[PDB]
């Protein structure tokens, strides 16, 4: 009874991410120049310097805390290509301790959007900032879009190395 | 649960997305032409054997395990065939099995062409005579594909397909993969081979010379028995493509 909208004004970028994994064969930069950690904390910076002036930062904060632990429970199963899987592993490996949400940067962000839905109508990991998350995501994803331009680019991306075919 | 295992579930795109760019009714077109990747030619209603099958080439295992077998001394490359693995006296030192073994050049960037539309360059060097990417689409028969030309294909102007001898057709207009974006050149640095790979048909990209990074690839159309219907920028340049 959850499906998230994904802005209009975003769409044409998945495309050209399913573009560039799927059918050309590269690669994001990792780990992120800009990772979701850096992402989430410019969202909360860019939502306390508004109107309501205190009365909305704890809710921003728990949102914020909220889409991490989103995003790094459901990277590396649910928001990756099957290409992108032997650079997932090598994160992995040579970063054991380090949580997705500062490896990945904006491109997969934008991915867990587009599969969040089943998991908080489904299997919600917390059910006490469960309603809290559902009405803030719709304007994060309004946040994600307005800033589109300096998040998603062609520049994050390299065509992958022939060693990497190997795997 | 919270508190549950997820299950490895490749991502793809959803319906909508994909319906939305299909029929460019999103917040602007992306600058992705729509095409399948395949990882092989798709046999429509034709396979396109190619008649005969390879042999053991008696070429000698070079002893340094590093040197490459079946270098341009090979009888199976004088007869255009890539050697089986399991008869190769070469053994795993071969190098005549390039295509079946999927050793790409992985250094192919995609661009757009200046006057052609959409065009491939290399991020790497090549030497000469190296192999870089098979040429795949639908197998189909003539037939088939003047159906599909006549009836079905309407930007006949950039027609993505290429010809085998047997008047089979390698159509790239609906499924194919990258090499669909190589453009012609009266001067081309590239070349397009056709291999007895187990006994069916490829068609390989390989370079007529060696090249440095940033080069677009090119190779010849009329060398090719195809273009029944230009600014390359040779000196000798054919005016049109014929
Ligand atoms: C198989 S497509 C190759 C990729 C194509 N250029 C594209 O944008 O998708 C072949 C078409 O590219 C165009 N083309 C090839 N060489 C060209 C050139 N030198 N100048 C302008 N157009 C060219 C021709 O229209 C031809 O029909
Ligand atoms: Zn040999
Ligand atoms: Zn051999
Ligand atoms: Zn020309």
């Amino acid at each position: 009874e959850v499906k998230v909208k994904i802005p209009e004004e975003l769409k044409p970028w998945l495309v050209d991410d399913w573009d560039l994994i799927t059918r050309q064969k590269q690669l994001f930069y990792l780990p992120a120049k800009k990772n979701v950690d850096s992402i989430l904390e410019d969202y909360a910076n860019y939502k306390k310097s508004r109107g309501n002036t205190d009365n909305k930062e704890y809710a921003v904060n728990e949102v914020v805390a909220g889409i991490k632990e989103y995003f790094n429970v459901m990277l590396g199963t649910q928001l990756l290509y099957k290409f992108e899987r032997p650079q997932y592993a090598e994160i992995l490996a040579d970063h054991p301790d380090a949580p997705m949400s500062q490896v990945y940067g904006a491109p997969h962000l934008l991915r867990l959007f587009v599969r969040i839905g089943a998991m908080l109508a489904y299997t919600p990991l917390d059910e006490k900032s469960l309603a809290l998350l559902l009405n803030y995501l719709h304007d994060f994803l309004k946040y994600l879009a307005k800033n589109s331009a300096t998040l998603f680019s062609a520049s994050d991306y390299e065509v992958a190395p022939p060693e990497y075919h190997r795997k | 649960g919270k508190y549950l295992r997820q299950k490895r579930i490749d991502f793809q795109l959803p319906y909508d997305i994909l319906w939305q760019w299909k029929h460019n009714q999103l917040y602007k077109k992306p600058d992705v032409p729509l095409y399948k990747k395949i990882r092989s030619n798709v046999y429509v209603d034709v396979k396109p054997l190619s008649g005969y099958e390879a042999t053991t080439c008696n070429c000698k295992k070079p002893d340094d395990d590093t040197r490459k077998g079946c270098v341009d001394d090979c009888l199976n490359r004088m007869i255009f065939a890539e050697c089986s693995p399991n008869t190769c006296p070469c053994g795993e030192q071969c190098c005549n099995q390039r295509i079946q073994r999927h050793e790409w050049v992985q250094c192919l960037e995609r661009f757009r062409a200046e006057e052609k539309g959409w065009g491939i360059r290399t991020k790497e060097p090549l030497k000469a005579g190296q192999f870089i990417i098979e040429y795949l689409g639908e197998v189909v028969s003539e037939q088939e594909f003047r159906n599909r030309m006549i009836e079905q294909y309407h930007n006949h102007s950039d027609h993505y397909c290429l010809n085998l001898d047997s008047g089979m057709v390698i159509d790239s207009y609906r499924m194919g993969n990258e090499a669909r974006f190589i453009n012609h050149s009266c001067d081309p640095n590239c070349e397009m081979q056709k291999w007895s790979v187990n006994g069916v048909y490829r068609i390989g990209l390989y370079a007529l010379k060696d090249m440095p990074a940033g080069t677009e690839l090119t190779y010849d159309y009329n060398f090719h028995s195809f273009n029944v219907e230009c600014k390359c920028g040779f000196e000798k340049c054919r005016g049109i493509i014929g």
